């Protein structure tokens, strides 16, 4: 097992659904001995004898920019376009559709709280769950105090 | 082994410099990738990138090849010699 | 009366501040940048650096001046501006009984000259503002740091300085001495977010752009 | 017009080694500008109005006597304003800290009328005040 | 690792470090600089006494408040043991003296002691153990003093299988009780050494290095077991180290011959004062023994810390005995004694 | 903009003599420092610490800031020679109690997070 | 109410309790963990449920400006009893 950061203890960077390549700030630290998720990789890979050529968080995202240069460039949507020549290029194989009635896994408010790691190991997440499942009478907690 | 195991493109949006790379993959790259359907062919299209090509073979060794103003038969030539030699 | 909590205003004096500072602002229009008196009656001078030996000669000598008293000398750090750094020289007349004050600015390294000579009170404060914001000055007599530990570094009431410096000194009995250590606070300063987000005074209110 | 033996001097500022920063809190850090976005649980917008500076957050531990927040970097409850962006640019590279811009964000100005609560046939008529 | 053992911080008084010690009899020489590099790392030490805390206040500033808590323990107690290291991870065993008390017999001090320090230990779940005593130690020493400390180290051992002991040899610095002995023999007329002492061969250790090489010990994850050995990097034939000492301190030096029984009858006249004698028979016995080569004994540069020469730090410890004609004197002007190396 | 005001030098070469008889004055200081403050600190490892900070500010090449370094540098000297500095502030160059400081990256993550 | 933790120690009124290991228990030996024996939780529970009848009761907590600011709470919740955040009284109709 390999303790890692979370999304508020890291610094790394995320993109939207629109290819929108954002970044997230370290908030608080990782709790116990779990560092960052990329500076374990490097450290693993000198100890195994492949190290990789980046140490800082500057090389690492100029060797990510070296892979793709839109995952740089941050808070603006890359322009993306190709999408003819992309639909000409599958255009190919059947596979004819299955009959089957499409369903989305989320079908009610009670499965939108219950689906990442961070939502399972939540409370609340759980207390408003069980709030949405059986009733209204479930969940009262005195506001007043 | 040491063939090629993606090629990746960097073409600017609109800028002159990387115009002829944009002509290339507007018609010389559908029948390219129904050519190795297996082949990678990454084009992480950006902005104001002077146009570049990566080129990982294997035990992540890669090739840096700049495609300046390259014209269209100029770009497939670069393209082809580097998928020729598969190795 | 009608305003018992409200300051009283003397008018009088604001006006007659303000004629002489148009008069200063007259006689010395090499260095005089901008004069104003504020609502409760203190005038201030922003001259030119050149003018910090001239103008202050100049009101400690004119007759119908009359400043010899160097109340206090200061620098207030803001790194907004391009020169960061601006000096304030607060000057007390006798015959003339008043405040007057004089600004000038300069940044981390564009020397300013030391007036000394113009008021002899101004060493001690001189060298506190090259021990304390960096502003060296021109042919001072003993510019050596003043108020800091020996040995010190930077000019703390910079406000890039962070409010507990950078290192402490304890006892150290592996070498038998007091011994200085980067910063290991105990308890960190909690910074209290403050100044709620409406707006307080619409006069001072800055213009849009 | 202003003669006191000027020199053209075109490299930038390096007051780094006059200021005193220790070599691993001018190297190490990394600061970033910002204008500082409003509370949502407030209304009030006069405090995205100036351009903060701040630096990356460092180890917070709890000391074994209550579990307070001690740390070590100096630099942590350290905050900077700046009338414009340019000044505090300015101030990060003339100091040699190693800095990260982000653009002013400020509200786009939406037309707003009352008399879109009621209609005719548009979707937009309320249903309760 | 405990939740409440996790490294924190950057090694200075308020970072958790994760080490939790005992520095059993740490109220003198060694004792007062491990917790040092303990205490500025920052580690809860539990420091134990048996004195009166005055003879303990000087460990109060070398450690971030909420430190170094004082607990009472008594020798002949196994409670006491038992108090003192129920919450630890580490436990250092010091306790050593060097003069028979006539209510401590040398032996219990050196084996029952340690012995009692060992097994209550095993028995709490104590992680490391670091038992400390002397290089010199055999079991058929004619002084005493190494052979107890050989039994202890038989019985330590036994009692605790993984417990890290530490061999080391004379040990200088500041109170040293070795330099400032050779010093101070002066006082007692000319130096006496036996057969004028141009036999005895020494290797000398600085203290910060020893107590560098017990932190280090604790650090490292494979010091459980084994048995270090400590030595200096050059080592001395007598006379010239008592020349080089006394040069140092600039005072006359004046050898003085004398047999071995002479220096026990003068060792047996010195053990009779009530407080501290300034010399021993068993001392006696002890400064003619030349410090044996252990090679096979896994030795202090091996840990990481590199040993400093005696030259280097010899003049703060030889400093106070300077008179004020030679009081603003440098090291250089004292060249290095010719050691006797392999 | 470019244009500025000197403090005392004009060009690299006038700054660059200054720091010259800076570390003349240096020089012929330390060993008589190691004298009269008692220094625990040799000769050699007395020179080699002030070679070692005036190559610590190697990268500086605009005028004002060498005379600012140069100035300052003299308040040091006078701090030192009338015995106003005193013995700790002088070992202060000197770093004893302060722990060794790891470099590689290795030993950066086994310790904890930072950069 | 106080009570014991499996090691031996009083739990306080927040619940704190040091666990088996927590090598922080060696501040207590030779000396007490200091707790507090009037517990807040159970000494406002005892008292009494105040019946008087009148849909919002105002609420100073006694001693008037010595007690806690003037709040008026709603004694409307026939299902509950209303109480003052500050003390914790509980106020509740009169059955009606
Ligand atoms: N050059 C050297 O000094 C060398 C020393 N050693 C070993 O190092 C150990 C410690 O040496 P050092 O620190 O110089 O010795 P000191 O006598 O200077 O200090 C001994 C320490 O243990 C305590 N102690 C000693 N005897 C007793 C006792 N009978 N009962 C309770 N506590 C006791 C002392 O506290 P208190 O004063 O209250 O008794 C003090 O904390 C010894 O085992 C010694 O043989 C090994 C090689 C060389
Ligand atoms: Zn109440």
């Amino acid at each position: 097992i390999l303790p890692g950061a979370a999304y508020t203890e890291k610094s790394a960077t995320y993109v939207n659904t629109e290819g929108r390549a954002q970044q997230t700030k370290v908030a608080v630290t990782p709790p116990g001995l779990a560092r960052e998720d990329w500076k374990i990789i490097r450290a693993l890979s000198e100890i195994a004898g492949m190290t990789l050529p980046y140490d800082t968080l500057d090389q690492v995202r100029s060797r990510l920019e070296e892979v793709s240069p839109n995952l740089v460039r941050y808070d603006d949507v890359e322009g993306a376009n190709y999408f003819q020549q992309a639909n000409e290029l599958s255009k190919l194989v059947n596979q004819q559709l299955l009959a089957d009635p499409l369903v989305p896994p989320q079908l009610t408010i009670k499965d939108f709280y219950m689906t990442d790691s961070i939502s399972r190991a939540s409370q609340t997440m759980a207390k408003c769950v069980k709030a949405v499942t059986e009733g209204i009478q479930a969940v009262e907690e005195p506001s007043i105090c | 082994k040491l063939g090629l195991r993606e090629i990746r493109i960097h073409l600017c949006q609109r800028s002159p410099g990387s115009q002829g790379v944009r002509d290339f993959i507007e018609k010389r790259y559908v029948e390219l990738k129904k050519a190795n359907p297996d082949l990678p062919i990454l084009i992480r299209e950006c902005s104001d990138v002077q146009p570049k090509l990566w080129a990982r073979y294997a035990f992540g060794q890669e090739k840096n090849v700049s495609l300046n103003n390259f014209s269209a038969d100029q770009v497939t030539r670069t393209l082809e010699n580097v998928l020729s030699g598969k190795a | 009366d009608t305003r018992p909590t409200i300051r009283p205003r003397n008018d009088v004096v604001h006006k007659q501040l303000s004629a002489f500072g148009q008069y200063v602002a007259e006689i010395l229009p090499k260095y005089v940048q901008q004069v104003q008196v504020s609502c409760f009656n203190e005038l201030e001078i922003f001259i030119h650096p050149d003018g910090v030996i001239p103008v202050l000669t100049f009101l400690r000598d004119h007759t119908n001046a009359q400043f010899k008293s160097l109340a206090d000398l200061t620098a207030v750090d803001v790194p907004t501006r391009q020169n960061r750094f601006e000096i304030v020289y607060n000057l007390l007349s006798l015959r003339f009984n008043s405040q007057i004050r004089v600004k000038t600015y300069t940044d981390e390294l564009t020397p300013i000259e030391s007036s000394v000579t113009v008021y002899k009170a101004a060493n001690w404060y001189e060298r506190e503002i090259w021990d304390m914001f960096g502003v060296f000055f021109a042919n001072h007599p003993d510019l050596r740091r003043i108020l800091t530990g020996y040995g010190f570094e930077g000019h703390p009431f910079r406000k890039d300085f962070p409010l507990s410096g950078y290192v402490e000194l304890r006892y150290d009995d592996e070498v038998k001495r007091v011994v200085a250590e980067p910063v290991e606070l105990a308890q960190e300063f909690r910074k209290f977010d403050l100044n709620s987000p409406w707006e307080a005074f619409p006069a001072y209110r800055q213009p849009p752009e | 017009t202003q003669d006191t033996q000027l020199i053209a001097v075109d490299e930038k500022l390096d007051i780094t080694t006059l200021t005193g920063v220790p070599e691993e809190h001018i190297k190490t850090r990394k600061v970033r500008i910002f204008v500082p976005a409003r509370n949502n649980m407030q209304s009030g917008v006069n405090n995205t109005k100036k351009w903060k500076m701040e630096f990356d957050t460092r180890e917070r531990w709890e000391n074994p006597l209550m579990g307070w927040s001690s740390t070590a970097d100096p630099l942590s409850n350290l905050v900077l304003t700046f009338s414009t962006k340019e000044d505090a640019v300015a101030f990060a590279e003339k100091n040699g800290w190693s800095f990260d811009v982000e653009e002013r964000k400020v509200p786009k100005p939406k037309s707003k009328s009352y008399g879109a609560n009621f209609s005719w046939n548009k979707r937009t008529r309320v249903s309760t005040k | 690792l405990h939740h409440a053992l996790i490294p924190h911080g950057k090694g200075g008084r308020s970072s958790v470090s994760g080490i939790v010690a005992t520095v059993f009899g740490a109220t003198g020489f060694l004792g007062r600089y491990v917790v040092n590099h303990l205490g500025r790392m920052g580690s809860q030490v539990i420091v134990p006494y048996r004195c009166e805390p005055y003879d303990t206040m000087h460990l109060r500033p070398m450690g971030d408040l909420g430190q170094i808590i004082f607990m009472e323990w008594n020798g002949k107690d196994k409670d006491s043991i038992r108090k003192v290291v129920e919450h630890s991870n580490v436990v250092i065993n010091l306790v050593g003296r060097e003069w028979e008390t006539k209510n401590f017999d040398f032996e219990d001090v050196f084996v029952k002691i340690p012995h009692a320090i060992a097994q209550v230990s095993k028995e709490a779940g104590v992680e490391k153990l670091i038992h400390i005593s002397h290089l010199n130690a055999d079991i058929k020493s004619p002084s005493r003093y190494l052979r107890s400390k050989a039994v202890g180290e038989k019985e330590v051992r036994a009692a605790f299988p993984e417990a890290t002991i530490i061999k080391p040899s004379d040990i200088f610095g500041r109170e040293d009780r070795f330099l400032n002995y050779f010093a101070s023999m002066r006082w007692f007329g000319g130096v006496p050494l036996i057969s004028l002492g141009k036999e005895t061969v020494k290797q000398p250790v600085y203290i910060v290095d020893v107590s560098k090489g017990i932190i280090n010990a604790i650090k490292d994850p494979d010091a459980k077991g084994k048995t270090f050995a400590f030595v200096g990097p050059n080592r001395y034939l007598l006379f010239d180290l008592v020349q080089y000492i006394f040069a140092v301190a600039y005072r006359p030096f004046l050898p003085y011959p004398l047999p071995h029984f002479a220096y026990r009858w003068v060792g047996r006249l010195f053990e009779v004062s009530p407080f501290e004698p300034w010399t021993t028979r068993d001392k006696v016995e002890r400064v003619h023994m030349s410090d044996m080569t252990l090679p096979h004994l896994p030795g202090l540069e091996d840990l990481g810390i590199q040993a400093t020469p005696l030259e280097l730090k010899a003049i703060e410890v030889l400093r106070r005995h300077r008179t004020y004609r030679w009081l603003t004197s440098e090291m250089e002007d004292v060249k290095p004694a010719k050691t006797v190396n392999i | 903009g470019t244009s500025v005001k000197p403090i005392f030098s004009r060009d690299m070469n006038e700054a660059k003599r200054r720091v010259r008889e800076l570390y003349r004055a240096w020089y012929r200081e330390v060993p008589n420092t190691v004298h009269l403050f008692q220094l625990d600190i040799s000769v050699k490892q007395g020179r080699d610490k002030v070679r070692e900070m005036f190559m610590k500010n190697a990268h500086v090449t605009d005028p004002r800031v060498v005379d600012l370094l140069v100035i300052k540098g003299k308040m040091e000297l006078e701090e030192t020679i009338n015995v106003w500095k005193q013995r700790t502030h002088i070992m202060r160059f000197f770093h004893e109690t302060e722990a060794p400081r790891p470099t590689d990256f290795l030993s950066k993550f086994y310790v904890g997070h930072d950069p | 109410g106080v009570r014991t933790s499996p090691t031996g120690e009083k739990v306080t009124h927040t619940g704190q309790a040091y666990d088996d290991g927590d090598y922080r228990r060696v501040r207590f030996s030779d000396r007490q963990k200091e707790v507090n024996e009037n517990f807040a939780i159970d000494l406002i529970a005892e008292q009494p449920v105040s019946e008087v009848g009148s849909r919002v009761i105002s609420c100073d907590g006694g001693g008037g400006a010595l007690g806690h600011p003037r709040v008026y709470i709603n004694l409307d919740k026939e299902t509950k009893t209303g109480t003052c955040g500050y003390c914790g009284l509980q106020f509740r109709q009169p059955h009606h």
